[PDB]
């Protein structure tokens, strides 16, 4: 499950979390089995303009 | 005190029931001893604990 | 006020909506500890201090 979010919003992608994108964009179950991969993509998903 | 044995049986049964009732008022390390309070105060991840 | 002289404001006799706090994205940290943030609108309180 792949998506792009901010650098401070990475803590919300976890079971039992509360947040903005945790409610309105992407929700995980409380008994969630599996796990998340996160990395910095500042060189590919950013433009000066 | 002639009928002490029957009264003792009755007292022990009533006292055991009263102790069982009183044990509902203990929180056993939880935030509250009332289930309704916990359910109306917390989300399922922490209310579950 | 400074941290060593933190100001304590008593909240009483009002109807408070915590949606305006939870729905705003300005707050970097919005953590409630003894209560769920979304259940605050369903509760009655006193001894509220800011």
């Amino acid at each position: 499950d792949s998506f792009v979010i901010r650098g401070d919003e990475v803590r919300q992608i976890a079971p039992g979390q509360t947040g903005k994108i945790a409610d309105y964009n992407y929700k995980l179950p409380d008994d969630f089995t599996g796990c998340v991969i996160a990395w910095n993509s500042n060189n590919l998903d950013s433009k000066v303009g | 005190s002639a009928l002490g044995k029957l009264q003792d049986v009755v007292n022990q049964n009533a006292q055991a029931l009263n102790t069982l009732v009183k044990q509902l008022s203990s929180n056993f390390g939880a935030i509250s001893s009332v289930l309704n309070d916990i359910l109306s105060r917390l989300d399922p991840p922490e209310a579950e604990v | 006020a400074s941290v060593y002289a933190w100001n304590r404001k008593r909240i009483s006799n009002c109807v408070a909506d915590y949606s305006v706090l939870y729905n705003s994205a300005s707050f970097s940290t919005f953590k409630c500890y003894g209560v769920s943030p979304t259940k605050l609108n369903d509760l009655c309180f006193t001894n509220v201090y800011a």
